[PDB]
This record gives C-alpha cells, structure tokens and sequence, in this order.
C-alpha cells in the first residue's frame, strides 16, 4: 500500500530490538549469580572425596558394588543458543559406543525440553524430574537420583552417567558425560559401624556430584541465553535498515504523485 | 457386594446393548433421509426439460 | 483541564490515567513476540491495571441500546473520579479484568466479577 | 478474487422466497463473466425475481456511468408502490473509472487522483435513493391505490480496493456515506476463512433493528467479542499458561471463529442460524473439538430438521422468541449430543 | 470385573459408532448418483430435443 | 478451482496446500528474528510441511534444458493430486527437504532421497 | 526544513513525552542552539556540564530501570542519578 503501513512494521520491531539488549545483560546478571552458586558446592564434594578414599584404602575389609565393575540436564525454557541440541548430539556418540557393545540404555530427564526430546522418538524413561527454578535446590534431585542408584544395585545397569554441558568460558557451552556411580599414615575412630558410614557416605557423594552438574548447566543456560538475546537484537537491527530503505522510496514516489496531480490540476484551471 | 457388583454390571452391559442398537438405527433412519432428499432434489433438477 | 478552573484532585486523576496508559503503549508490543513472563514485577502490575483502566472508560448509552442490547448507564464526575483512583491505588486488583467491561460506575464492576 | 460477488449473489439468491425484488447491476465486466453470473442465478430459482443491467468492459463510458442511476431507477418502482426491492452495484469503483474519463475528455480541472472534484457527489446521489419510504409517502405517490404499507430500497454496492489501500479518493468517499460495510480480508480468505468478514473493521450503523427477536437476542454482543478474541489470541500467543477467565474466553473465540465459516450457494434459514447460534452462546460447543464443528452444526441442523420440523416451522413465521422454543431448542441439543 | 465391563461397554460403542458412520456414508455415496443420473439424462432429452 | 468443476479431492488438496502456504507467511518475520526453535510443536510440523511443499512446486521444463542441463518433466493431474495430497497427510515426514526440489512426479523424490 | 535551516537553534517538544508527564516536553537529546555557552551566565554554565551528561547516561540506561536489581552498582549509580535529574 505505502509508507504508513512500512512506519508502524519499523517501530513495532524497534521497541523488540530495545528489550532484546537490555536481556542480553539480565542474562549476564543471572550468569555471575550461578557462577558464585557452582564455587559455593565444591568444598562438600572435594571433602567427602577425600573420606571415601581413606575409608576404602584403609579397610580393605570391604568393597562397595559402587567400587567394581544417563542422567540428561537440560532447561525448562526458551531462548537457548544452542544449548540442548548440542547435548543431544553428543549423547548420540556415547551411546553409539554402547551400541557397538550391545549393551542395554536407562534413561533419567532433568528437565521439560529433554522430557519433550525422548517423548518425540520412544526414549524409555525411568524417571523425569521438570518445571525447576533457576536457581534450584539438592532436596528435589533426591527422587530421580535414587531410581538410578537402586537401578545399580539391582544388577540393571552396568554403568551410570551425567549428561550436562560444562562452562568453559563466558561465550563457550562445551556438551558433556562423566561417569558418576563407578569412582596412608593413620586410621579413623568410628564410632558406627564402617559399612554404614561408607554406604551412608557415596550416596551423598553422587547426589552432590548430580546438583553440581545441574547448576553448572545453568550458568551454561544463562550464558547460551545472553548469546541467542545479542543475535536477536543484531538480527533486528538488519530487518529495521531494510524497512528504512523501502519507506524512503514511498517517501519519494509520494512528494513525486502529488505534484504530477497538482501541475496537471493547475495546468486545467 | 460381589453379588450386587454382577447386577450393577447386568445394567452398564444391557444399555451398552440398547444404546449401540440406537446408534446403529439412527444411522439407517439418517441413510434412508438423505436417500429421500437425493430423489426430490433429483425430481426438482428436472426443471433442465424447460429452463435449458 | 487546568488545576486552577477544576482542582488538584481531578487532575492527578486524569494524569495518572495517562501516564498509566501511555506506558502500556510501549509494552503492548513486545508482549507480542518474546511474551508476557520476561517483564519486571511492577510492569506485570501496571499492564493489568492499564488493561483494567482501558476496560473502565467503556460505557453502554442510552441512545446505544439497539446496537448494545444491554441498558444505558448515567456516571457522575465524582463517581468517575472516585472508579479511576481506585484502579490507580491497587484497590480492584483482585478483579477479572472482564468485570470492567460495559458497566457505569465502579460498583456494578464488583458485582460484575461474580457473575 | 475474496468473494466479494459470491456475497452478494448469494444475497440475491436468498430473497427468491422473502417477497423483495432484485436488481443486479455489472459495471464494466467482461460479457462471460455476466453470463456465468446469470447462469448461476437460474441454476439457483432467483431469475425469475431478478432484473439484470448490464454495461460490459467495451461499451461506451457513458454507458457505464448511466448504468447504477438505471437500476436504481428500475428499483424505486417497486420502493414508491409500497414494495421492497433490493440492488447490487458489482463495481462503483468501474462507475468512477467511466466518469473520470468522460470528465477529463471534457477538459474539466482534476483533483485528487486526476479524479473530478464531484466524484463524492456522484456516489452520494445515487446511494441516497436507497430507503425506506413512509405510509403517507406510497399512499400520496399511488393516489390511494395503496395504503397502510411502506415501501424499501436496499443497497449493496461493491468496492475494491489495491492491497487493502482504504486511503484512496473513492473508497474514502463510498465509506463516508454507507449506513455500515462488510471487510473482506486476503490473509482470512488464504487461511481458508471462506466468508472472510473481519468482524473488528465491519460494522452495521443499524444494528439490532435490523434483526428477527431470536437473531437479535442470541448475537448480541458476538461481533465485539470476537474483535476482542483476535487480540487476547495475539497477546496470550508465546505466554505461559493464564487465570480460568482468559482460557474460556480464548476457547470460546476459537469456537465462534470456526463456526462463521460457510459454503457458497448455501443459505441456512432463520431457524438454521439460530440453532448454531443457541448451540455456541449458550455454551453447548464446549466440549466438541475445534476441527468437528463443522460436522457437529451439520448434523444437529440434520437432525432438528428430522425430529423437530414443527419447530423450525414455528421459528421461521417471524423469527419470534420466548422461554417456550427456549426450552424446546435446549431439549432438543441435549437430546442430540446425549445420543449421536 | 467392574474394570472389564465399562472397558466392554465402551469398547462396543465405540464399534456401533463406527458401524454407523459407514451406514451414513454410503447413503452420501448413493445420493450423489441419484442426481447426476438425472442431471445426465434430463441435459441429454433437452438437447435431443433442441436438436429436433 | 471449484468443488463442481474438479470435484472434491483435488479442490480439498488445493486449499490444504495454499493453507499451509499462508500460515508460514504469517511466520516469517519471528523465524528471522528468534529462529525456528522457538516455534509450537504443531507450527514446527506445519513449517516443514510448507518448505516440503514449496519445493515440490518446482519442476524442470522442456526449454529451459539449455539454461541448467536437466531433462524436462510432465506431470499428470493424477500424479499432482497424489504428491501433495501425501505431503499434507505426511506420509513423507521422513525423506529430506532437498529431495523435493526440481523432481516431476512424487515418486522421483523417494528415489532423489537415496543419495 | 526550511525554517530549521534558517534558524540558530530548535526545541523540539514531544507527545510521547507530554503524555509520560514531563510537562516542558522538551527532547534534549535533539534539541540544539548553535550559540550554546557564550549565551550563558557563569553559574548556569558552570552548573548545567554535569546535567547534560547526566540526561545522556539516563537517554543510554533507560532499558535497564525495569531490571534495575540486576545492575552493576557503578552502571546503577547513573541510572538513579538519571532518574532524579530527568
Ligand atoms: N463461501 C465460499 N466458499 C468457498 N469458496 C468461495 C466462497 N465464496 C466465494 N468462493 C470462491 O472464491 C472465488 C471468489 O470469486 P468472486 O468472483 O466472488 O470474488 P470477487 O471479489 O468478486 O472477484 P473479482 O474481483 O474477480 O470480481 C470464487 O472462486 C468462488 O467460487
Ligand atoms: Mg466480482
């Protein structure tokens, strides 16, 4: 039609451009929030580590079945560069190897996107866990953590996994598994019995290992949404300048009408 | 109560025989109506013997 | 619309309505494409209550019954004033914004809600 | 190429039984084109109630500019004899086309669009006979020949407009000076809205005067509900799940939305529309999927007019409503969904 | 048993509502014939006739 | 194009291609701006029907052999009716986007994605 | 366009602004006059450098009072300042 239409499609996309920058740094706002979230845990883990491999070396007495021989995190909303799709495609390669072996797949979901991913090609599902805040708390990963570990204890899975992406740098979201359930001078005072402090002990161990993968994935999340947020604001900006040229052509084709009809108006009187 | 449940169930079971026979009767009622429309729309397309 | 021919009252009515609504210009299209949930806790507010305010300026006429089928409905300056500072002050934020729509002064709005 | 000539063809072909004569006038179109439209009026019974004037593509401007005010003329003698009538203008903005020729060879000044400065004038003169005549009118036209009766002309005119541009000189005009306007939208029509009236933009300065006691009671209200289901369904569109108020009122719209959908060369009586109304407003629809109500007002109109012809018979005497065919309508959409 | 007969009760209604759409749908297929055969023979007679 | 000229099938197959067509117009602006991935799950099924569809449209011609090198193709009104009529149903949701793509009738698509 | 040229200076008033209650409506961020400073008396031209600046930070940060809890505490220094200023 003309110029008018052109004018409101322009600052329709304009006030979108403006949000778009502004998210790119809530979404750094909420990246450093993570960040000081995953530092925070490490003291736990690195502690009980260290216990375990005393109490096993030391006591040779007994050997945990967790000593002889998936979990998939992903996100509950829009806006990710790429983040789940890369995990995904990993899974795949690992899984290709289990294949080779021939050996039998469990599955546990973190997650409403990894839910709707195994749901869209017959994934067997043995626990799914979902709809978890951005800042998400070890009480709730308790359930589907356990339906593993017994799994494990019931002779049905050889191996356990934690598939996750790790936070290499601030622009880098690397898609990963590590292998949770398969891991001198002086002797500890126990004052329970050595096999329950033990067994007591690893369960903790991989409940803490499962949270920290968790929120590693959302300083990764945070991080995958600041990039998908500055792409949105700069692919924008494309679509604003071309609309700019096409109003400034009915700009010109209008003031160019208007005299034709007003010089043949005049040269009638 | 098992008794009772076997009666309750002889009720769910004889309607669900009623029903489907009425499902089944108005589908023939529904076919022999659009049969009947067919012929007097057919009847009235003869107009053709003198508008054509 | 001068303070000094009506009152101070009137007019921080009639400007908090505006600047209420004027907001809302700016918000409504981006809503549109990246969604309602990524707003700051007072625009989600303030978006309802301009969609409330939006509502509450409608009023079925008497000369207008044929086209509504609903009765005409006669407001009053105070009952208008007294309905917009208590949309502006949070007071009805507990209504469906349906309740606004098509309903004189502001009391049959609160018998519209349970309805 | 929306349907703009399917609406209001189909309107001639409905009035073949309501007692008002018909005119229809081509403006400028091709001679095949009037004959298929002709055709189509005979292949439906309306002929024989119709006056047809024709000024095709490649007759003289003048012709076409003469051609609307002709009919018109035709139409007001069934209007000043205490009859009702009713007129189609296939293209005004053809008429316009003609007239702006014959002007401009005539040397006269240009305006606007190389348009002449009476071009408003030309419309507003022929647009203003269509009315409705009093008693005391007919009866001093006829010298008493008639009388207690009054007497009607109503107007469709057609205009189209180049890529929804409603900023142009004529339809500005025409807009102005019609008692409402009937929107059909490109982005409905492709979306397979068939009938694609955009409810928001079309309006009816007439309203519920113009209705049967039924019609105007079970629509109110509907054509300002669906302007507003249109925008809730862009708003809601990427936003997480809303309150009980918001879900009904976007399942109803979808509803409603999917209901106005209609076939060309198929009418439905008072009656017909008033079931799928009754069965929409007063909340029926709610449980039937989007994709069967279609399938569901078909069959219930199939089905009342096979156990309830009497009732059909009694709503199309005069479109007439109490809590009598109330209740019979409820009875008969509850017996319906409980069994079929 | 209770479980197994509103399993069986639905299980034959969704059946008969089946069967009744079939019955339904063949009575469009013949309606169909019913009028263009007419269609055919009345055009064919008016241009025998105009012929003539 | 109309139910009484061309009877039923081919008039339904007609109008579920141009409903496709038009529905992922009406997307193309938030595809460029925030991708394919923020889609419905029944928008993103619809998209790659369109772009499956638009790209069966194509067909190599007799006289444009000298432009390309490719060999022309005619297609039935059979044929045609049968391509699009499995696109809309999905009966080739699996075979790739690019095997629609200047190939006549639709069983040379099924044969162009062996490669 | 031609009195904008024949001038030394404009103040654009705004609608947007007008309607947001800033009653002056004027847009200082393309309002210009081309004698600037030498129209000036020392204390207003002391005084009014730290202004400017303070309008341009709010004009650059405006996006961000929405989101003002997820700040740098230096960047939230000039919004607030802003703010107050505007
Ligand atoms: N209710 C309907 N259902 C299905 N198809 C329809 C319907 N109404 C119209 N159409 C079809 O859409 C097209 C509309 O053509 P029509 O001549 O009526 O439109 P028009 O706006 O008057 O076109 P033109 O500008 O050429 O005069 C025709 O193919 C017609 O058969
Ligand atoms: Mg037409």
């Amino acid at each position: 039609a003309g110029a008018k239409e052109i004018r409101s499609k322009i600052a329709s996309i304009k006030s979108t451009q403006k949000i778009t920058n502004a998210m790119e740094k809530v979404a750094v706002s909420k990246m450093r929030k993570a960040q000081m979230r995953m530092a925070a845990g490490r003291p736990y883990a690195e502690r009980i580590r260290q216990v375990i491999g005393h109490l096993a070396n030391a006591n040779p007495e007994y050997r945990h079945p967790f000593m002889v021989e998936y979990i998939v995190v992903s996100s509950d909303r829009g806006l990710c560069g790429g983040l789940n799709i890369n995990l995904f495609k990993s899974l795949v390669k690992d899984m290709s190897g289990y294949r080779e072996q021939g050996a039998e797949i469990d599955l546990c979901v973190i997650g409403s996107k990894g839910a709707s991913f195994f749901r869209s090609f017959g994934g067997n599902v043995v626990a799914a866990i979902s709809h978890l805040g951005e800042e998400p708390s070890i009480n709730d990963l308790i359930g589907s953590v356990k339906v593993m570990l017994d799994a494990y204890l019931e002779g049905r899975i050889d191996r356990l996994f934690v598939v996750s992406n790790k936070f290499v740098n601030t622009m880098t979201q690397k898609p990963t598994v590590e292998q949770l359930i398969p891991l001198h001078h002086w002797d500890y005072l126990y004052e329970p019995d050595a096999k329950s402090l033990l067994d007591g002990l690893l369960v903790r161990y991989v409940e803490s290992q499962v949270y920290q993968a968790v929120v590693e994935n959302n300083a990764c999340e945070q991080a995958a949404r600041m990039i998908a947020m500055k792409n949105a604001t700069d692919n924008a900006g494309e679509l604003i300048s071309d609309l700019q040229l096409i109003y400034n052509k009915a700009r010109q084709a209008a003031i160019t009408q208007e005299i034709s009809e007003i010089v043949g108006g005049a040269a009638a009187v | 109560d098992l008794e009772l449940a076997h009666e309750k169930a002889g009720q769910q079971l004889r309607e669900a025989k009623a029903q489907a026979a009425e499902i089944v009767e108005q589908a023939k009622k529904r076919a022999n109506q659009i049969v009947d429309e067919a012929r007097d729309q057919a009847r009235t397309e003869g107009e053709r013997l003198k508008a054509q | 619309l001068d303070p000094l021919v009506i009152g101070q009252d009137h007019y921080d009515t009639a400007r908090g309505v505006q600047y209420v609504l004027q907001r809302y210009k700016e918000l409504k299209d981006i809503i549109a494409i990246l969604g309602m949930d990524e707003l700051s806790e007072a625009d989600k507010l303030l978006v309802a209550r301009a969609r409330k305010i939006q509502r509450f300026l409608s009023q079925p006429f008497f000369v207008a019954e044929v086209f509504t089928g609903s009765p005409g409905k006669y407001v009053s300056l105070k009952d208008t004033i007294a309905g917009f500072k208590g949309i502006l002050n949070g007071d009805y934020d507990h209504l469906p914004e349906q309740a606004f729509y098509m309903v004189g002064g502001i009391e049959e709005a609160v018998e519209k809600a349970k309805k | 190429q929306i349907g703009k000539t399917a609406l209001a063809v189909d309107a001639i072909i409905n009035q073949k039984d309501s007692g008002i004569k018909c005119v229809y006038v081509a403006i400028g179109q091709k001679q095949s084109t009037i004959a298929n439209v002709v055709r189509k009026l005979e292949e439906n019974g309306a002929l024989a109630n119709t006056i047809v004037v024709a000024a095709s593509a490649s007759e003289s401007a003048a012709l076409q500019y003469l051609a609307p005010y002709s009919g018109c003329t035709m139409g007001e003698y069934f209007r000043d004899r205490g009859e009702d009538a009713l007129i189609v203008y296939d293209d005004l903005s053809k008429q316009a086309v003609a007239y702006r020729q014959i002007s401009l060879l005539l040397r006269r000044p240009p305006g606007r669009e190389a348009y002449p400065g009476d071009v408003f004038y030309l419309h507003s003169r022929l647009l203003e006979r269509a009315s409705r005549v009093s008693e005391e009118y007919v009866e001093k036209f006829t010298n008493g020949a008639v009388t207690g009766k009054t007497g009607s002309l109503t107007a469709l005119p057609i205009i189209e407009t180049q890529a929804g541009d409603v900023s142009a000189f004529v339809p500005t005009n025409v807009i102005s000076i019609t008692d409402g306007q009937i929107f059909l939208e490109s982005a409905m029509f492709n979306s397979g809205i068939r009938p694609a009236v955009n409810a928001g933009i079309s309006v009816s300065r007439v309203g519920g005067a113009a209705q049967t006691k039924i019609i105007k009671k079970l629509s109110g209200g509907i054509r300002t509900a669906l302007a507003q289901y249109r925008e809730l369904a862009a708003f809601a569109q990427f936003a997480s799940d809303l309150d009980e108020a918001t879900r009904k009122q976007l399942e109803h719209g979808q509803r409603v939305t999917e209901l106005m959908k209609q076939k060309q060369y198929a009418p439905m009586s008072i009656a017909e529309m008033s079931l799928s109304l009754y069965a929409a407003e007063r909340g029926f629809l709610q449980d039937v999927e989007i994709a069967k109500v279609g399938s569901f007002e078909q069959a219930l109109i199939s089905y009342f007019q096979r156990e309830h012809a009497a009732l059909l018979a009694k709503i199309n005497e005069k479109g007439d409503f109490n809590d009598e065919i109330d209740a019979g309508i409820k009875a008969g959409i509850e017996k319906f969904k409980a069994t079929q």
